[PDB]
RNA sequence: AAACCAUAGUUAUGACGAUUGCUCUUUCCCGUGCUGGAUCGAGUAACCCAAUGGAGCUUACUAUUCUUGGUCCAUGGAUU
RNA sequence: AGUCUCCCACCAAUUCGUAUGCGGAAAACGUAAUGAGAUUUAAAAAUAAUUGUUUAAAUCAACUCAUUAAGGAGGAUGCCC
């Protein structure tokens, strides 16, 4: 089981219409990755804090997931998540998560400065914290912080496919990433690829190569991508989905309808599962006497 | 869970290449023409620069980028040529190969990088400086008879 | 405020090493404080009526429970010596020739009929389930259904960490705060199951039979079930680490 | 009484995603090592130039590169870090580690050249014991 | 304390006679290597295994510390050897060892062909075994030879002077260091500086971290330097007196 | 103007190499078995780090990310 | 590690002159026998410190509070005898 979290979308702000030419080449790298080999891709689409957001709700996801990634997902054979990042810098008063939150399923952040990242730790409900690898950290991260906040939810993510875009970001790449593994425990991370284009993808042993020589090792490096990405993939889809994590509209009968896994059954313009019956009351109690 | 840091002093000396004039081959003697001193044209950015551009030359990519996340010079003057410089427990070796791997100025020739003490603190380091300085007036104070 | 501090700061600089370091970490005290540092009657005799019935209620649930669990292995002993396999059978066998042991035993033929009607019906009209199906809220049901009561429902074990709890079904009589009480049957099982919530999930089916046939899927997490508001709302959560759920994602 | 490592084996492949121009411009065996030399050079200095490997069975995008254990993280970090820009082909080209194996024993097909190279390594893998 | 066995004489051939420049450049890196700190300073000349060796003992050695170095010896307090290397290509124009082992103290050998190295691990009485680090190997270094000649006392040298020359040698002299590494398994490892100018010496830390990052652990480097070096210049002093 | 004092002492406790012991799995042997022996391997963890000394309490730790002992009107299978 | 408590000068006594279940110099300290209790309670929640979850609420297990002063002698009961 693996999990890239990190796909980016063509697209920064809603005034912006995506080309057939980059949803081409999304889908060529989408048949990329299911080529060599996954099981997990989240589509990420970035949007800046400070400016209005639009008051709609059928027309603030331009993903599509059943018109053309349904359309191709029957011949590809895996499932696709919407996630947003916030990129925060000043505490703005634009702020109407309520809408976003439940429109999207993951939700992660983007801080520059000490107090959003503060307020992003500590009031505000998201996912994943993600930290500029292309810019300079904004201080000196603390330990305290980070492990309180990786026990109380939200862990950090590192984007090992930033490092194929220029000569000069892979010091700063390094210098953040080296630092975040220091101040983090090594307990909250998860890694994500954030290439545009299938030109800049690897396999799952270049990935364990490139981290353990980073710093990580290559045994907590797996586990991070097999359980500690179906659980914050499962966080970011209960929260949203059921309610405060008490009550789950997902039946899972078997080991494949899975509130993660079934994604084409469950209804997603309402939250009811219509299933013909298969629970009565004069059926044998132990399923291994109960014979049909 | 803490961040070890790890200083190297360094020294900066001018062997006496000129094969026109005899040598005076004692202690002392040896000592004064190896330390005679700095040219002008020494500073600190001029240092820094000169052994990044070395190390990115020598090591690569990677290599310069993984020890340029904390390398600074502390403390360095051109009376004496004696400098310090921070850097991290793990590249440490990186940074001693780097000053032996140091080649000339852009301007100043024939010059020799020599590194004598390395240590996580710095108050050892100007100890073992104050006891050097102490040890070099003894060969100066006997040969001056 | 200039001379004071110019003269405190000279006062520094012979105990301290480093005079102007108490005015940056805000080490010199402007101030100091010096100070010592510094119709009731039927409510009474209804409170006990209830602290008693409680009371003894408990206590009748525990001896309930234990009689079935002995009435259980002993019936099911006999039966297995009595050359008896059919429920139809054994049960007339006991009752002619065990007439104690019978006002015992429970009769799963009249606990079906009851409970499963009238949970359905209540649980029907709550979440408005109605001839047409556009008339639905998902996040209100779930509100509710939180808020809903489960005192006899019909629940199965659907997933679990033991992989010999999963596949129960059975009406409840009762909802405690660790175990989960139901009663299932067999051709000869009649045990009153006693499970642990700590690691399982269960799952309840509401019928829907308007013109198709039709259930809602909805299920329960009996890790996160026991921090739930009860009947009401207005109960501050804490997020706890979401991360002891990876039963769910392994199998 | 231990075992000494004396290389890696390492099973890269060059994979690039145009059918339409990988058909037409063909690869060689100087080609690899170009870009070998290439990406050891852009990514590191002379440090990663001074890598000790050879190159055993190429073929059409298939080559098998047996690297020192003591330089396996230098050289399988390198590997996949570097992306061929304007050295044989318009079309960029990357590789990609298909596994690693350290005692000799790898499947690919029913061919030969595994085997011979199996002799000479036994012919002295019994030397350098006995020896 | 550190030695040095790598230093060499500006002189090639025997009709090369000396230059009192040259004498003066030696002067000046001796008391480079003095003044960045060492006790034991061995001196090397090469000669090719073609030339002609002479008929005599009292000249086999154009050196002679006693009456050159005789006066540093004494005055700044370290000492000197006498140590010659065999650039040897082809068993030919040879077969002469007792007599070159008498004058000297320690003997070396260049082997640049494939029956040079043979012919270095089968008869001959070398101490150390030395490549051309600036230019390319003979063919391959591989584990039947060096591990027979470590495990006999023949040791390995490692020139780390050779790379300063120039920047195009060193990457010769990189993958020539790292293969030699690989193949003598990390045991019989000494090193040497082979500068003829005061401007290519470092000190003890410089040449341990280069050492470090090439392949070589820090216990073999100070070990293996110091306690093989001792005693490369034991068995051949010992030898040179019975 | 000092009282300057730690079988670590002021945020130093570094670099590797070798040996024994422990957990499970792979096989062999005598006599079922043995704190049995011998290879083929992996692991030796996580929580976290002193700044004057001692005691009590609470809170973090040990899932192929080392272990050990006991209990259970917890369930699962079998005999009486 | 932790915003917890206390010792690190004495005081035949305005100085907790406190023979109070046991041990202890003290401890917002360990443990033992019995009874009861759950925003309807002595007090925990859905109008000093610490902890991601943060006692219980079928039975057990865990927390809190309310009683039992040290030593010697006589009688009764139960066990080996
Ligand atoms: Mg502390």
């Amino acid at each position: 089981m693996l999990v890239d979290l990190n796909v980016p979308w063509p697209q920064n702000s809603y005034a912006d219409k995506v080309t057939s030419q980059a949803v081409n080449n999304l889908i060529k790298t989408l048949s990329t990755l299911h080529m060599l080999g996954y099981t997990h891709i989240a589509i990420n689409f970035t949007v800046n804090h400070s400016e209005k957001f639009p008051n709609d709700v059928k027309l603030l996801n331009p993903i599509d997931i059943k018109r053309r990634f349904g359309e191709l997902m029957d011949r590809t054979g895996l499932k696709l998540y919407s996630r947003i990042t916030l990129i925060i810098d000043d505490p703005s008063k634009g702020q109407s998560l309520s809408k976003i939150s439940q429109a999207f399923d993951i939700v992660a952040a983007l801080p520059i400065s000490e107090k959003g990242l503060t307020l992003s730790t500590t009031n505000l409900d998201i996912d994943l914290l993600t930290f500029q690898y292309g810019s300079r950290l904004p201080t000196f991260l603390k330990h305290k912080s980070i492990c309180s906040c990786v026990n109380r939810g939200v862990k950090l993510e590192i984007v090992y496919g930033y490092a194929l875009r220029d000569v000069q970001a892979r010091r700063q790449f390094v210098s953040n990433v080296r630092s975040v593994i220091r101040s983090s425990r090594s307990r909250g991370i998860v890694i994500g690829s954030g290439a545009m284009s299938p030109l800049e993808c690897r396999n799952i042993l270049g990935v364990t190569s490139l981290i353990k020589n980073l710093g990580l090792p290559s045994d907590r490096c797996s586990k991070a991508m097999g359980d500690l990405a179906s659980l914050v993939l499962l966080n970011g889809r209960l929260r949203n989905k059921s309610h405060k994590q008490t009550i789950v509209t997902g039946g899972g009968s078997g080991n494949g309808d899975d509130v993660v896994n079934d994604v084409q059954g469950i209804d997603d313009v309402q939250t009811i599962k219509v299933v013909k019956r298969s629970m009565d009351a004069e059926q044998l109690g132990h399923a291994s006497k109960r014979h049909k | 869970v803490r961040l070890k840091s790890r200083y190297i002093l360094f020294e900066i000396i001018f062997p006496p290449t000129d094969t026109n004039v005899e040598e005076s081959v004692s202690k002392a003697d040896i000592l004064l023409s190896h330390h005679r001193a700095s040219p002008a044209d020494v500073s600190i950015k001029s240092i820094l620069q000169e052994i990044r551009r070395s190390l990115s030359l020598n090591l690569g990519d990677y290599g310069s980028a993984k020890c340029n996340s904390l390398l600074q010079l502390k403390y360095f003057s051109n009376k004496t040529s004696t400098g310090i410089i921070r850097c991290h427990r793990e590249d440490c070796d990186l940074v001693i190969m780097a000053l032996m791997l140091m080649s000339k100025i852009g301007d100043v020739d024939g010059l020799i990088v020599n590194p004598v003490k390395v240590s996580g603190t710095i108050k050892k380091i100007e100890q073992f400086a104050m006891r050097r300085n102490s040890k070099i007036l003894n060969i100066i104070k006997c040969s001056q008879s | 405020d200039r001379t004071q501090t110019f003269i405190k700061d000279c006062l520094f600089t012979k105990c301290l090493e480093d005079p102007e370091k108490p005015f940056n970490e805000n080490r010199f005290q402007d101030t100091l404080l010096l100070l010592p540092t510094d119709e009731s009657a039927d409510k009474q005799l209804e409170k006990r009526d209830y602290q008693r019935i409680n009371k003894n209620s408990k206590i009748a649930l525990r001896e309930y429970i234990n009689n079935c669990k002995k009435n259980t292995k002993k019936c099911l002993k006999l039966a297995y010596e009595n050359k008896i396999t059919d429920k139809e059978d054994l049960l007339h066998y006991i009752e002619e020739k065990h007439p104690t042991i019978y006002e015992s035993l429970p009769q799963y033929v009249d606990f079906v009929p009851m409970y499963k009607e009238l949970w359905i019906n209540y649980i029907k009209e709550l979440l408005n389930i109605t001839k047409n199906l556009k008339t639905f809220n998902g996040s209100l049901a779930l509100l509710k259904l939180s808020m809903a009561d489960y005192n006899g429902a019909l629940l199965r074990v659907t997933k679990s960490k033991n992989k010999t709890l999963i596949g129960l079904q059975g009406i409840v009589i009762w909802d405690s705060q660790k175990f989960f009480i139901m009663i299932v049957k067999g051709n000869i099982i009649d045990e009153i199951k006693c499970i642990p919530k700590k690691g399982t999930v269960f799952q309840f089916e509401i019928p829907i039979s308007d013109d198709d046939d039709s259930a809602l899927r909805y299920s329960i997490l009996g890790d996160r079930f026991k921090y739930r508001s009860v009947d009401r709302a207005g109960r501050k959560f804490k997020s706890r680490r979401c991360d002891d759920m990876l039963y769910y994602i392994q199998n | 009484k231990k075992t000494f490592r004396e290389w890696q084996y390492f099973k890269l492949s060059i994979t690039s995603f145009d059918q339409d121009v990988d058909d037409a411009h063909a690869i060689d065996q100087m080609t690899w090592r170009q870009w070998l030399n290439n990406a050891l050079k852009r990514s590191y200095g002379i440090f990663g130039e001074g890598v000790e490997y050879s190159f055993l069975h190429v073929d059409d995008k298939l080559a098998y590169i047996r690297v020192n254990h003591a330089d396996k993280d230098t050289f399988s970090s390198s590997i996949s870090t570097y992306i061929s820009t304007d050295e044989l082909v318009g079309s960029p080209l990357t590789v990609s580690i298909l596994q690693e194996s350290s005692s000799l024993r790898l499947l690919e097909v029913t061919d030969d050249d595994r085997l011979w190279l199996k002799k000479v390594m036994e012919e002295e893998e019994q030397d350098c014991k006995c020896i």
